[PDB]
């Protein structure tokens, strides 16, 4: 059961794994800075 | 079926015990005493 516990806290780490690549999918906003035409 | 009412008599894993720091741990063993506890006959 406590393994059954750290298997669903596995599962919310690949929650946020795929935070992390939402983030990363979003990092190109952040990218396109306008002082690099400079 | 009188060996586990001895040990349940001995050693009652009852929820009595959150009144300790709330581990996960100990909340574990707590849900598993109350699993436990329906062979009681």
């Amino acid at each position: 059961k406590e393994y059954l516990t750290k298997v669903d806290k596995l599962d919310a780490s690949e929650s946020l794994r795929k935070e992390e690549e939402q983030a990363t999918e979003t990092q190109p906003i952040v990218y396109g800075q306008p002082q690099l035409m400079l | 079926g009188t060996e586990w009412e001895k040990v349940a008599q001995l050693c009652d894993f009852n929820p009595k015990s959150s009144k300790q720091c709330k581990d996960v741990s100990r909340l574990r063993s707590v849900l598993m005493s109350l699993k436990q506890t329906p062979l009681s006959r």
